[PDB]
C-alpha cells in the first residue's frame, strides 16, 4: 500500500512513519488511515479559517460574540441550533458511504476525480499533496489554537500580533 | 521525497573541511584561494545562484558568475572598509595618544566629544552627505568589473585592483604573493570582528565612550 | 543490533536480560531510522553526563562572582530561573554549535562516511587503535551515558521531593 | 494467525493498532484473552452494583451492629471512605479468596481461556456451535464496552459533579 | 489534466461529461431519489414524491397568504394546499391519458415498469396520497 499510494510522501521527511503504525497492515485498514487522515485535515482547514474569521471581527448574521469558543459551546443554543448542523454533516457522511461502496475507489475521493485522472498526472500528484500537506500544518495549527484559548484568555495572534 | 537531493552537487562526500572534520568540504572550496581552511559549515560558497544579478540583472544577457568569486569579492571589500572603520573610530577618539580631528571648529573636542556622536552630528551638517556621494562614484567605477568576469571576458582575480603605489609584489614569486594576500585576509578578517566589537558595546546602557569600551 | 554496539550482559531486575533488548522491536519496524536513533541517544547520554556532575560541583565550589552566590541562591536546583543573562547566552552558542551540525545531520544514513555520534574530536588521544579495545571503548560510553540519562531524571525530581542536600537521603 | 477469532467483527475487523500480535505465540494470546475477558466480567458487573445504588435502591436496615447505614454511604469514588475500614477488609479478602481458589481451571480440561466450569456442563452442548460462539462474543462486546463505560463513571466523577455525562445534557 | 469529457465516449452526442453532470456526488445522490430508485413500486414512487412536496408547499400559504395574520391562517393556506395539490394531480391524470397507450396483449411481465399507462395511474394516486398527508402532517407540527 506503501508503494502504490504516493500521495503525502514529501521532501522533508519522505513516507515518515516512526513507530511503525504502518507496518505490515492490510489494505482495508490502511485505507481507514488515509481516509481519517484526509477528514481530519479538512475539517482543521475548515475550522482554522472559521476560528481566524469570528476571532478577527467579522461575525454577520445576530451580532452576538467576538472570542469564539464562548460563541459556540456555553452561548449558542445546544437543543436545535446543534442539533441540525449534526444532523447535516450526518446526511453528508451518509451519502459518501454510498460514495464508498462502488468500484474503482480511493480511500479520499468523495468527487470521484478518480473519472478524470488516474494519478500519473504529476500536476494532479502535486496539487493533491498541497491539500494534504496543509491539512497537515492545519490539524496541528488548530489545536495550538484551542489550547491557547481553552487554558489563556488570548484567542487570537500570539506570534505577530 | 523522490528526487535526486540537493545536498549532493554541493557537498562532495568524498572528503573533509580542515576546519570541522567532520563536515564534507564544500565542493568550491579548494586551497587554491588565500586565507582558506575549508571553513563553510553553512555550505554557502555552494549556492547555485548568480549574485552578479543584484548589480545587473540576470535577464540582460546569458551571464554568470562563480559563487565563490562574489563572495571573495565581498569579503575583500568587507575586510578593507573594516581595517580602516576601526582604525579611523579610534584614531578620532584619541586612542593613539593624539586625538586626531580635521582642522577646523566643526569637527573639534567641543562639537563632538567622540566618535560614537559623529555619525548623526556630521549627518544633519552634510560632510556625511558628501561622502556618501564619493564612495558612490567609486563603486559605481568599480562595480562594473564584477560583470565582465561574468561574461568571461576579464581573467583579474577576486579584490585585485592594480593598486600598488609602491610597488610591494612586483616581481614576487607566487609563494611571496599568496603569503602577503593571506595577510591581506587574516588583518582583514581580525578587524572585521574588531569593529563588530566596538560598535556595539559603546550602545549598550552602560559602556563609556573612551579608548578601552568595556 | 548487528555491527551497531550496545546490547550486553547487564541483567535487568525484572527477570529479562539487555543481551538484546528491543522490546517493541524498533529495529525491525523502520530500520532506516537506526543512524538516527544511535545519534539521539548519544546527545542524550552526552548533555546528561554533563549535567549529572553540573548538579555535583555547585555544591562546595560556587566560582568568583555576586550574581551566584549562597547568600544571593543557596539552592542550586534555583540558578536555573535566577541567572537567565546567561541562560539564553549558553543557548545562543550552543545553537551556533547545532546549526554546524545540520549538514551531518541531512546526510546522516548511507550518504556520509560517518558513523552516527563520532565527532573527530579526540585532542587528547584517548581512543584506542584495534577493534577489541575501541568497541568496548565505545561501549563504555553508552552505558555511562544510559546510566547518566536515568541519574539526573532522579536527581532532579528528587530535589523538588525532599529538599535536602547532595545525596538526597 | 489470530485474525478470524471470536472478538473479531465489524466494523473494525481485526484491530491490532499498537501491534501485539505481530510476535504472538498460542501462548502469548491465551494471556491476553483470558484477562481482557476478566477485565470486562469486572466492569458489567462494576455497572450493576453502581447503577442501582445512583437510583436510589439501598439495602434495608443498617449495614453492620455498630449502626452505620446503606442510605448514608455516597455512590462512586467518595463513598469509598464512608464504608467502615473492616466493611472493607471483608470486601477484600472476599474477592481475594475468590480468584485464589474458585476462580480457576484447576482440571486442566478448560476449553477456551475464560472458562471457569471445570468439566460439570450446565447444559453448554445444547448450544449448537454457532449458537456457543454468539454468546461468548456478546460477554466480550459487553465485556469491552462496559470497561469504557467504568472508565468515564470514575473520570466524570471525578471532573464532574454526577458521573453520568450523557444523562447530564437535555436535564439531570 | 481535464475534467470535461464527451458523455459516454461519443464526441458527437450532443452532451458533456463536466464534474456537475458525472461526479460522483450527484451520481449515488440522483441513483437514490426516488423517481430513479431501483426497486420501487410505482405507488411508493409517487408516494414518496408527493410526501416530500406537500410537506413544504404549505409554507409560503401560511406565511404570505391573504389571511396570513387571522386566527385561522392555518385553517385559510392548508386548505389551499389542497387546492394547488388538485391542481397538480390534474395534470397528472391528463398527461399519462394522452401520453401512453393502452394495451392489447393482457401479456405484462414487467409490472413495475413506471413509463406506462398502468403504472402511470398508480404513480399518479400516490401523489394525491402522500401530498395531502404531508399537508396535514405539518398542520400538526405547526399547529403547536
Ligand atoms: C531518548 C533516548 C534514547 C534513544 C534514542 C535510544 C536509542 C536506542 N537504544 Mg536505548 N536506552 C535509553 C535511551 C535511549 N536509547 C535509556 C535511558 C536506557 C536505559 C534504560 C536504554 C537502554 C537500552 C538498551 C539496554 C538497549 C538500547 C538500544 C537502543 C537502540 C535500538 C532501540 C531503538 O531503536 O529504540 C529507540 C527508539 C526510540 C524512539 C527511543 C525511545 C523513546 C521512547 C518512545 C520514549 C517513551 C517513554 C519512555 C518509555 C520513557 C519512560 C518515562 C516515562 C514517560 C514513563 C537505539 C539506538 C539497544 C541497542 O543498543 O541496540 C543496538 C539495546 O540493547 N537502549
Ligand atoms: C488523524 C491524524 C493523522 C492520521 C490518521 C495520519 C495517518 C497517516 N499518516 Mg500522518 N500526519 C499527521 C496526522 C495523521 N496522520 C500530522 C498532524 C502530521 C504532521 C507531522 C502527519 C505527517 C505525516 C507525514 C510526513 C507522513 C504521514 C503518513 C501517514 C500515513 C502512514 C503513516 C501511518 O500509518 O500513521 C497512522 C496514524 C495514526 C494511526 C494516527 C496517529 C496516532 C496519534 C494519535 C499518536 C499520537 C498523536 C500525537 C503524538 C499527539 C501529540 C501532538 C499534538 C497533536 C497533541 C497514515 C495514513 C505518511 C504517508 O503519507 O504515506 C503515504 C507520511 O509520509 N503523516
Ligand atoms: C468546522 C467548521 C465550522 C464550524 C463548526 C462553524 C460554526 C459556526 N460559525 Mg462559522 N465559518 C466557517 C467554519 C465553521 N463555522 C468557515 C470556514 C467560514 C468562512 C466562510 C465561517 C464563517 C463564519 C462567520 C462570519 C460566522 C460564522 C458563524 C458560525 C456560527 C453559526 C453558523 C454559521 O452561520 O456559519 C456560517 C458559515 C458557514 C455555514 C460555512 C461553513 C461551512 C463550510 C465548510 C461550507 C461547506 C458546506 C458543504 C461542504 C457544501 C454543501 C453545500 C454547498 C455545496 C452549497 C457557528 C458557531 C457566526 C458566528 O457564530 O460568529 C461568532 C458568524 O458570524 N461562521
Ligand atoms: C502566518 C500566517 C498568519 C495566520 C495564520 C494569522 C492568523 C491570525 N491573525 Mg495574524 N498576522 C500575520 C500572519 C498570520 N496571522 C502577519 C504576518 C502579521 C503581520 C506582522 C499579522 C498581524 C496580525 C494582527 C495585527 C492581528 C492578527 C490577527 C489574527 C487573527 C485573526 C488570526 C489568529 C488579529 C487578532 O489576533 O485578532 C484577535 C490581529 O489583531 N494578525
Ligand atoms: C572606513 C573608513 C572611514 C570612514 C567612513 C570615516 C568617516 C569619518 N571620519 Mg574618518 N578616518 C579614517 C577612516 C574613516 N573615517 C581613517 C582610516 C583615518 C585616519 C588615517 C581617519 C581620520 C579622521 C579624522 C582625523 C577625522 C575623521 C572624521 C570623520 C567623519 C567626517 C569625515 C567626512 O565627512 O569626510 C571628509 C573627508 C573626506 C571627504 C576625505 C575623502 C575620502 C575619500 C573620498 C574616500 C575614498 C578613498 C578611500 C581611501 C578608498 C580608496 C579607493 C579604494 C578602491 C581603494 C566621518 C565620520 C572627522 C571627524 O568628525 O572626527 C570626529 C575628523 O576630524 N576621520
Ligand atoms: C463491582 C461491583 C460493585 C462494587 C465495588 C460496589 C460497591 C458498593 N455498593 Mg454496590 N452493587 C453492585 C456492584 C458493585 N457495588 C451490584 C452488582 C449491585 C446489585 C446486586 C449493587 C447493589 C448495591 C446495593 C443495593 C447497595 C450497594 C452498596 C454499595 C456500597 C457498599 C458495599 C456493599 O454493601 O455492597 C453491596 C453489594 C451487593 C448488593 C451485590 C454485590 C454483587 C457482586 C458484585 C457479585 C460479584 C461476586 C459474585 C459472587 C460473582 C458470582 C459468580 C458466580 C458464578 C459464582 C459500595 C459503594 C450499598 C450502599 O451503601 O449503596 C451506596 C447498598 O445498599 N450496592
Ligand atoms: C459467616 C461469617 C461471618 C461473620 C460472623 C461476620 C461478622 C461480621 N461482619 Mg461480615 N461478612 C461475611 C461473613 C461474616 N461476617 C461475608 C461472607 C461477607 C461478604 C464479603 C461479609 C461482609 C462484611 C462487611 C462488608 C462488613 C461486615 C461486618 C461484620 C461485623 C460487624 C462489625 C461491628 O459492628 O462491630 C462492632 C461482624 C463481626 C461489618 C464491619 O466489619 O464493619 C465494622 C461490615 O461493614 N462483614
Ligand atoms: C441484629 C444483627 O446482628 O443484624 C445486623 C448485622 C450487621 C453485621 C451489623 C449487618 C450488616 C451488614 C452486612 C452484613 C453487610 C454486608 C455487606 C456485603 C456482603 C457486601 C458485599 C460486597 C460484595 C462485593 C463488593 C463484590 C464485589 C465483586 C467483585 C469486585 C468482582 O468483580 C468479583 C469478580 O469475581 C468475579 C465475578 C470474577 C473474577 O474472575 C474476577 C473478580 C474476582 C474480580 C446488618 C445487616 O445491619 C444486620
Ligand atoms: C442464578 C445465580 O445465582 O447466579 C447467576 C445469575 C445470572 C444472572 C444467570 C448470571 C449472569 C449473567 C449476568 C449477570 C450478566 C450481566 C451482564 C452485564 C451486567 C452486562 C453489562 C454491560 C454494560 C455495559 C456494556 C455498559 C456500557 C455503558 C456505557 C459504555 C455507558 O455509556 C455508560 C454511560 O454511563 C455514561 C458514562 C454516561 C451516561 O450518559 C450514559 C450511560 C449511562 C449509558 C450469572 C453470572 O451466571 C450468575
Ligand atoms: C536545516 C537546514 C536544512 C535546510 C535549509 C534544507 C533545505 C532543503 N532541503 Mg533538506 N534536509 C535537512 C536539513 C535541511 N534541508 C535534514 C536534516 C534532512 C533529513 C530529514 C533534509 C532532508 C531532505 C530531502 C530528503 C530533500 C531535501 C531537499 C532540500 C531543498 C531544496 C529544495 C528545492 O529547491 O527544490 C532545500 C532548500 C530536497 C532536494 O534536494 O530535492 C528536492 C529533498 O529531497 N532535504
Ligand atoms: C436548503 C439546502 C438544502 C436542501 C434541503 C432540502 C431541499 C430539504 C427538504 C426537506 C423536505 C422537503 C422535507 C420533507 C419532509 C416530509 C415529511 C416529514 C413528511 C411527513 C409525512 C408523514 C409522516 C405522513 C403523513 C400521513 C400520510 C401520508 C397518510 C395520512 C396520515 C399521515 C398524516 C400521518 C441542501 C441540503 C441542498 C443544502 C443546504 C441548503
Amino acid at each position: 500500500w506503501k508503494d502504490e499510494n504516493i500521495i503525502g510522501i514529501t521532501a522533508p521527511m519522505g513516507f515518515f512513519d516512526p513507530l511503525g503504525l504502518s507496518s505490515g497492515k492490510s489494505d482495508e485498514v490502511m485505507n481507514l488511515y488515509r481516509e481519517a487522515e484526509l477528514k481530519h485535515g479538512r475539517v482543521a482547514m475548515a475550522a482554522c479559517l472559521g476560528w481566524y474569521i469570528t476571532a478577527a471581527g467579522v461575525h454577520p448574521a445576530f451580532n452576538s460574540a467576538l472570542s469564539s469558543d464562548p460563541l459556540e459551546a456555553a452561548k449558542q443554543l445546544p437543543t436545535v441550533g446543534w442539533l441540525q448542523f449534526v444532523l447535516g454533516c450526518g446526511a453528508i457522511e451518509w451519502l459518501a458511504q454510498q460514495i464508498k461502496a462502488r468500484p474503482g475507489y480511493q480511500p479520499g475521493d468523495i468527487l470521484g476525480a478518480a473519472y478524470w485522472v488516474d494519478n500519473s498526472d504529476e500536476g494532479w500528484v502535486d496539487y493533491q499533496n498541497k491539500e494534504i500537506n496543509n491539512g497537515r500544518l492545519a490539524m496541528v495549527a488548530f489545536m495550538g489554537i484551542f489550547v491557547q484559548d481553552l487554558y489563556f484568555g488570548n484567542y487570537g495572534d500570539q506570534i505577530f500580533r | 521525497a523522490m528526487p535526486e537531493r540537493l545536498w549532493d552537487s554541493m557537498v562532495d562526500k568524498t572528503q573533509r573541511s580542515k576546519a570541522v572534520p567532520f563536515l564534507p568540504r564544500a565542493v568550491n572550496l579548494d586551497g587554491s584561494l588565500p586565507g582558506d581552511v575549508g571553513f563553510d559549515p553553512f555550505y554557502l560558497s555552494s549556492i547555485p545562484k548568480d549574485f552578479s544579478g543584484f548589480i545587473q540583472p540576470p535577464q540582460w544577457e546569458e551571464k554568470g558568475i562563480p559563487t565563490l568569486y562574489w563572495m571573495r569579492e565581498a569579503e575583500l571589500k568587507h575586510s578593507r572598509v573594516a581595517m580602516l572603520a576601526w582604525f579611523g573610530w579610534l584614531a578620532t577618539d584619541g586612542a593613539f595618544g593624539v586625538t586626531l580631528r580635521f582642522p577646523g571648529e566643526i569637527y573639534s573636542v567641543e562639537n563632538i566629544p567622540t566618535a560614537y556622536e559623529a555619525h548623526n552630528a556630521l549627518v544633519s551638517q552634510g560632510s556625511m552627505g558628501f561622502l556618501l556621494l564619493a564612495v558612490g562614484f567609486i563603486e559605481f567605477c568599480t562595480g562594473a568589473v564584477l560583470v565582465e568576469v561574468a561574461k568571461g571576458d576579464s581573467d583579474r582575480e577576486a579584490g585585485d585592483f592594480k593598486l600598488d603605489p609602491l610597488s610591494f609584489l612586483k616581481g614576487k614569486s607566487e609563494e611571496e604573493i599568496k603569503r602577503m594576500k593571506t595577510r591581506e585576509i587574516a588583518n582583514g578578517r581580525l578587524a572585521m570582528l574588531a569593529f563588530g566589537g566596538v560598535a556595539t558595546q559603546t550602545a549598550l546602557e552602560g559602556g563609556n565612550h573612551a579608548f578601552p569600551y568595556f | 543490533m548487528v555491527g551497531a554496539e550496545g546490547p550486553e550482559p547487564i541483567p535487568f531486575a525484572p527477570s529479562r536480560t539487555s543481551k538484546n533488548f528491543d522490546p517493541v522491536g524498533f529495529a525491525e519496524r523502520s530500520p532506516e531510522w537506526l543512524p538516527w536513533y544511535r545519534e539521539a541517544e548519544l546527545k542524550h547520554g552526552r548533555a546528561a553526563m554533563l549535567a549529572t556532575v553540573g548538579f555535583v560541583v555547585p555544591e562546595f565550589v560556587r566560582i568568583p562572582g555576586e550574581q551566584f552566590s549562597f547568600e544571593a541562591i543557596p539552592k542550586v536546583i534555583d540558578a536555573h530561573d535566577a541567572l537567565p543573562e546567561s541562560m539564553i547566552q549558553i543557548f545562543g552558542w550552543i545553537s551556533f554549535l547545532e546549526a554546524c551540525t545540520f549538514p551531518a545531520m541531512a546526510g546522516l544514513g548511507g550518504k556520509y562516511d560517518r558513523k552516527p555520534g563520532d565527532f573527530s574530536f579526540d585532542p587528547l588521544g584517548l581512543y584506542p587503535t584495534d577493534p577489541e579495545k575501541q568497541k568496548k571503548m565505545q561501549l563504555a560510553e553508552l552505558k555511562n551515558g544510559r546510566l547518566a540519562m536515568i541519574a539526573i531524571g532522579g536527581m532532579v525530581t528528587g530535589a523538588a521531593v525532599t529538599g535536602h542536600g547532595f545525596p538526597y537521603l | 494467525a489470530f485474525e478470524n477469532e471470536l472478538g473479531v467483527q465489524p466494523p473494525l475487523g481485526f484491530w491490532d493498532p499498537l501491534g501485539l500480535l505481530d510476535n504472538a505465540d498460542q501462548e502469548r494470546f491465551d494471556r491476553l484473552r483470558y484477562v481482557e475477558i476478566k477485565h470486562g466480567r469486572i466492569a458489567m458487573l462494576a455497572v450493576l452494583g453502581h447503577i442501582t445504588t445512583s437510583s436510589g435502591r439501598t439495602l434495608g436496615g443498617n449495614i453492620d451492629f455498630s449502626g452505620t447505614a446503606f442510605s448514608s454511604i455516597k455512590t462512586g469514588l467518595a463513598g469509598l471512605s464512608d464504608i467502615p475500614q473492616a466493611g472493607l477488609l471483608q470486601i477484600v479478602a472476599f474477592i481475594g479468596f475468590l480468584e485464589l481458589f474458585v476462580m480457576k481451571d484447576a482440571k486442566g480440561t478448560g476449553e477456551f481461556p475464560g472458562d471457569f466450569r471445570n468439566g460439570i456442563d450446565f447444559g453448554w452442548n445444547n448450544f449448537s456451535d454457532e449458537e456457543k460462539m454468539q454468546k461468548r462474543a456478546i460477554e466480550l462486546n459487553n465485556g469491552r464496552a462496559a470497561q469504557m463505560g467504568i472508565l468515564g463513571l470514575m473520570v466524570h466523577e471525578k471532573i464532574g459533579g454526577d458521573p453520568y455525562i450523557i444523562n447530564e445534557l437535555l436535564g439531570y | 489534466a481535464n475534467f470535461i469529457k464527451p458523455y459516454n465516449d461519443d464526441p458527437f452526442v450532443g452532451h458533456l461529461a463536466t464534474p456537475i453532470t458525472s461526479s460522483a456526488v450527484t451520481r449515488s445522490l440522483l441513483k437514490n431519489l426516488p423517481a430513479y430508485r431501483f426497486g420501487l413500486t410505482p405507488l411508493l414512487r409517487g408516494l414518496e414524491i408527493g410526501l416530500a412536496h406537500g410537506y413544504f408547499l404549505i409554507g409560503p400559504f401560511f406565511k404570505l397568504g391573504p389571511l396570513r395574520n387571522s386566527e385561522i391562517a392555518l385553517f385559510a393556506g392548508f386548505l389551499s394546499t389542497i387546492g394547488l395539490i388538485l391542481i397538480l394531480t390534474l395534470g397528472l391524470t391528463i398527461y399519462g391519458a394522452v401520453v401512453f397507450k393502452e394495451e392489447k396483449v393482457m401479456s405484462s411481465a414487467n409490472v413495475n415498469n413506471l413509463q406506462t399507462k398502468k403504472a402511470w395511474d398508480q404513480f399518479k394516486g400516490g401523489f394525491f396520497v402522500g401530498a395531502c398527508g404531508s399537508a396535514g402532517f405539518a398542520l400538526i407540527c405547526l399547529y403547536v
